[PDB]
């Protein structure tokens, strides 16, 4: 059975795109192994529903990620930050889009992305919430507003929430982590008014002989 | 532009290692990413990992996992490919690539068109032994005559054949090599002239065979006396 | 895995035509996530299209890129014999995947190849070998017969050959025959003849030489 | 997402009330209101997914 070392890398972390996880991008395997000695190195996060993300990931057995053409008009992409160094150069998980202000301005956004493929489609993406009012209106400006992500058979709805967190790395903010999955024929639907942390893509979704396992064991 | 420099061919036996390196511009170095890719008869071509010089950081072919090691030297500019625990398929020419866009902090894109490549590297996996060719002069006959040199009976590929050092390069014809029988290789190289520049023009046919560090000189001449 | 499959394996046009390079692929591949590349024979690849219609640095109009989702093409609208190369197109959109090659020849008018032959040097003989050396040169279309008669003897078992990629300035082709005999087996002979079968030929040509 | 004529959506909640206990709406607005109950109760009920024939 395919075994893949988890290493210093969490399955989420290296689903999301944490910098010191780039090794594991588009990597496959029949069981996963999660190391006790794994940290993360990025923006803080926080996945609810985590142990159900980390499972159906670890059932599908793989992190094929495949880019895709969103239309974000009037806004600035690939923002990055000091809590997600890659060195000492500002950076971000490989796998998300941070959006912010463009010359002084954020458009509310209105993207699809059509299934049309013989499988099924899953979009990793999150939300933003600042640690201060100001910090949300420099980045966007418009005031707190919503993230809607529709698709035929889901919906789910977001309300950005202002407030001091927990002081990760030079940030006292924090991003929320949502999943989707379209099906074919379903189309996925984003509306957002800001605080949006994009999806690149998507991470083709499966099942099968295909797990996880905590384990500090020497693979041999 | 940088016009990527590549190491020389290499003979390796299987269950031995290459690092074969790339020679970059500080632009492309700093500010761009590399690229291993490799081609052979069946395999159109095959993307290996990547690296990112500037961060250090990479990303690998499963296919090649635990085996290929992509390193880097920043006072040359060089980036290394280390295939180890060589195996017969590994019979390739290995070429490195700069990634077409400009590194993205945010998003280091590892999968990217190749804007610039390399000249490639020709790696031979066998346990045959490497051998020196011999070179015999094919010497023309009777407005336009043609001549040329043979190499015969080497291993393994590759030769640079040439004729008058860089001088004479029109009219030149160099053929794809053949593996004999034996398990040495066959090449000729042939070359069209004036005839009546024979007799004023000095031929020489300049072989080298990098893989045994053979390098061959000889001057092709005619015979005619006897009737 | 996305595969890309291209079509057709093999397109030969004249010089001022049209050439249509078809790409299918797998998956559905964003059209700003894939590529083109020719590569001539012995080249690195050239990057010629990138985000499917983006023209790279120093390529030539004539060369543009189309398409979307799993239909792509590439269309070069004015050959030259300096296009006689393999076509690949390249996804990036997951890790970089490339097609199985598109080889395009340019056509030329009919040409009769010049034909030599060459005789073992006494060096060579020294050795123990004999090998004897046929040239067809410059010639068009790439098909070619070739047979080797020692004493009008058709041989057959000892002869290899090879066939140089069509020239990318007049797009002939050129091929090396070599009669492999040993020294005492030249030596029982007296007769070395090569006889070249051709569309530019009305008839077949033979060359020969004597000696022994 | 469009769906024969419209670009909206109504989420659908449920609620028991018990014997003694009241059902109580304040809506300032958006509310798709309830006509009355279903009774509600358990037992050999069930539900099953299949195409066969009842015969
Ligand atoms: C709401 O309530 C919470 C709790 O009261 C509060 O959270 C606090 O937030 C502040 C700022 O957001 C944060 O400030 C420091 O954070 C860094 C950690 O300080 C810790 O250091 C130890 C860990 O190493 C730890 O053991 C200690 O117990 C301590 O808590 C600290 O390094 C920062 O200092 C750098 O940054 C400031 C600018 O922000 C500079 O002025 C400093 O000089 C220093 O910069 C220097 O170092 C950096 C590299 O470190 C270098 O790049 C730079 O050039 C320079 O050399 C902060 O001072 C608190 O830690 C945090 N407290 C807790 C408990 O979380 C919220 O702020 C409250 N909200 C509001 C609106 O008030
Ligand atoms: C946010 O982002 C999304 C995506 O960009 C966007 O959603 C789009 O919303 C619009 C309107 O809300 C909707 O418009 C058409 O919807 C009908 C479906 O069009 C589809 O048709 C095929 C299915 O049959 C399908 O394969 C196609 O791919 C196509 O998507 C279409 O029939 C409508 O056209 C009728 O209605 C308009 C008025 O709304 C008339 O002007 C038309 O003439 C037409 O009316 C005619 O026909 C009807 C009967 O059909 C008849 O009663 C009438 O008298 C007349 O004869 C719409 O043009 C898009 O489909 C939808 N796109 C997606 C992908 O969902 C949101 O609108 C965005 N939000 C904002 C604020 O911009
Ligand atoms: C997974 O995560 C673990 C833990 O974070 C990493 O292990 C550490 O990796 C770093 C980076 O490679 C190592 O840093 C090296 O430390 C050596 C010793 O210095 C200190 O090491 C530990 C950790 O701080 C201290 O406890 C100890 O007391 C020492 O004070 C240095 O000799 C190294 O210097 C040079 O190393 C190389 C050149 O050889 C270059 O990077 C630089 O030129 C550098 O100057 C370096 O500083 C660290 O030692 C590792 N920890 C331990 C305990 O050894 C894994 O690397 C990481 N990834 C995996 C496992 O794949
Ligand atoms: C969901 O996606 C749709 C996609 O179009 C998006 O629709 C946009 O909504 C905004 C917000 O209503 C519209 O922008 C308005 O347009 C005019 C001028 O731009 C004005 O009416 C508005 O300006 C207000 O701003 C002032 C400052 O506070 C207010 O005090 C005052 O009331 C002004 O009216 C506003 O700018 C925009 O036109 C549409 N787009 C289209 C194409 O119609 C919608 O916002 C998305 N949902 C979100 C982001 O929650
Ligand atoms: C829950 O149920 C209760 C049932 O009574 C309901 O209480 C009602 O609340 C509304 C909203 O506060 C009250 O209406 C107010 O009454 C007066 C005049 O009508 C005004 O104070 C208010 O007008 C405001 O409107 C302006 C326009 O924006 C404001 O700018 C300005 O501040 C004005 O003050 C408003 O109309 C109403 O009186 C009570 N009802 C009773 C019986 O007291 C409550 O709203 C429900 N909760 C909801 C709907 O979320
Ligand atoms: C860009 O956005 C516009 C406005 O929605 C849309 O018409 C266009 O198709 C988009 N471009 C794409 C999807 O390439
Ligand atoms: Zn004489």
């Amino acid at each position: 059975h395919q075994i893949l070392d988890g290493k210093n890398c969490t399955l989420i972390d290296a689903l999301l795109g944490d910098p010191h996880c780039d090794d594991f991008q588009n990597k496959e395997w029949d069981l996963f192994v999660e190391r006790s000695t794994a940290y993360s190195n990025c923006y803080p996060y926080y996945v609810p529903d985590y142990a159900t993300l980390r499972s159906l990931v670890a059932s599908s057995g793989n992190l094929e990620f495949t880019q895709e053409s969103f239309n974000w008009t009037g806004v600035a992409q690939d923002g990055s930050s000091y809590a997600c160094r890659r060195g000492s150069v500002n950076s971000f998980f490989s796998r998300l889009n941070w959006l912010y202000n463009l010359n002084y301005k954020y458009p509310e956004q209105n993207v699809t992305m059509p299934n049309n493929d013989k499988f099924d489609k899953l979009y990793i993406w999150g939300v933003h919430h600042p640690g201060t009012d100001k910090d949300q209106t420099n980045l966007y400006v418009q005031a707190s507003g919503r993230v809607i992500v529709s698709t035929k058979r889901s919906q789910q709805t977001v309300i950005p929430n202002i407030g001091s967190r927990p002081w990760v790395r030079g940030v006292s903010s924090i991003i929320s982590i949502y999943w989707t999955i379209v099906k074919p024929g379903d189309i996925l639907l984003i509306n957002s008014t800001g605080n949006l942390i994009a999806p690149r893509g998507y991470f083709k979704i499966q099942s099968g002989k295909s797990s996880i396992m905590r384990s500090d064991a020497h693979i041999d | 532009q940088v016009q990527l420099v590549q190491s020389g061919a290499e003979v390796k036996k299987p269950g031995s290692s290459v690092r074969v390196s790339c020679k970059a511009s500080g632009d492309t170095f700093s500010s761009y990413s590399i690229t291993w890719v490799r081609q052979a008869p069946g395999h159109g071509l095959q993307w290996m990992g990547g690296i990112f010089p500037i961060f250090g950081s990479t990303n690998y072919a499963q296919k090649f996992d635990d085996r290929l090691t992509i390193t880097t030297d920043d006072s040359s500019r060089t980036v290394y490919m280390e295939l180890t625990s060589l195996r017969l398929e590994d019979t390739a020419v290995y070429y490195c690539a700069r990634g077409a866009s400009k590194v993205e902090p945010a998003a280091p894109a590892y999968s990217d068109a190749f804007d610039m490549w390399g000249q490639g590297t020709l790696v031979t996996v066998s346990s045959a032994s490497t051998k020196g060719p011999s070179v015999f002069p094919l010497a023309p006959s009777s407005g336009t005559a043609a001549l040329g040199c043979l190499v015969k009976d080497y291993f393994p590929e590759p030769v640079t054949v040439s004729w008058n050092s860089g001088a004479l390069t029109s009219g030149v014809h160099t053929f794809p090599a053949v593996l004999q029988s034996s398990g040495l290789y066959s090449l000729s190289s042939v070359v069209t002239v004036p005839s009546s520049s024979l007799g004023t023009q000095t031929y020489i046919c300049n072989v080298n065979h990098k893989p045994s560090n053979t390098k061959v000189d000889k001057r092709v001449e005619p015979k005619s006396c006897h009737h | 895995d996305i595969v890309m499959t291209q079509s057709p394996g093999t397109l030969s046009l004249s010089p001022g035509e049209r050439a249509t390079l078809s790409c299918r692929t797998s998956q559905g591949v964003s059209s700003s996530y894939l590529a083109w590349y020719q590569q001539k024979p012995g080249q690195a690849p050239r990057l010629l299209i990138s985000g499917s219609s983006s023209r790279a640095t120093g390529i030539p109009d004539r060369f543009s890129g189309s398409g979307s989702g799993r239909d792509f093409t590439l269309t070069i609208s004015r050959l030259e014999p300096e296009d006689s190369a393999v076509y690949y197109c390249q996804q990036y959109a997951t890790s970089p995947t490339f097609g199985q090659g598109t080889r395009v020849e340019i056509k030329r008018t009919v040409a009769a190849p010049s034909v030599f032959i060459f005789p073992p040097s006494d060096e060579q003989l020294k050795s123990g070998t004999a090998s004897v050396v046929c040239l067809l040169n410059n010639f068009y279309p790439r098909e070619a017969k070739v047979q080797w008669k020692v004493d009008n003897a058709l041989q057959s078992g000892n002869s290899q050959e090879s066939v140089t990629e069509q020239d990318s300035k007049d797009s002939t082709y050129s091929l090396s025959s070599t009669l492999t005999l040993s020294k005492a087996d030249y030596e029982k002979h007296k007769v070395y003849a090569c006889e070249v079968t051709h569309q530019g030929l009305s008839s077949p040509v033979t060359k020969s030489f004597n000696r022994g």
